[PDB]
């Protein structure tokens, strides 16, 4: 499906589920990374 | 001289449900007293 950015939405990315507000970022992910985490054990960001 | 907070004005929150409330008296007000 498509998605709405900058809005509270329910997400179900392949292999990743939860709720929140999705916004564009600039995190320097490596070619072999799918998603990242915060200092706490919570997903911080995901690559589409 | 983590948690949700807000400065300025921009705010942010954390999935852990924790935050910190502001003081009534800001640093400037304290400086005024002293
Ligand atoms: C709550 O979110 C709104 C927007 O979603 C924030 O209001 C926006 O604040 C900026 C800065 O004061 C306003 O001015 C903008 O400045 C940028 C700087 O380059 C400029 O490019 C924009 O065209 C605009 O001038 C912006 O107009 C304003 N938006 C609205 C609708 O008022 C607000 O500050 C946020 N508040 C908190 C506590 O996060």
């Amino acid at each position: 499906t498509d998605l709405i950015k900058n809005q509270c939405v329910n997400f179900n990315f392949n292999g990743l589920t939860g709720t929140g507000v999705l916004t564009p970022s600039s995190k320097r992910f490596q070619p072999f990374q799918q998603f990242g985490r915060d200092v706490s054990d919570f997903t911080d960001s995901v690559r589409d | 001289v983590q948690y949700g907070e807000c400065l300025g004005l921009i705010c942010a929150q954390k999935f852990n449900g924790l935050t910190v409330l502001p003081p009534l008296l800001t640093d400037d007000m304290i400086a005024a007293y002293t």
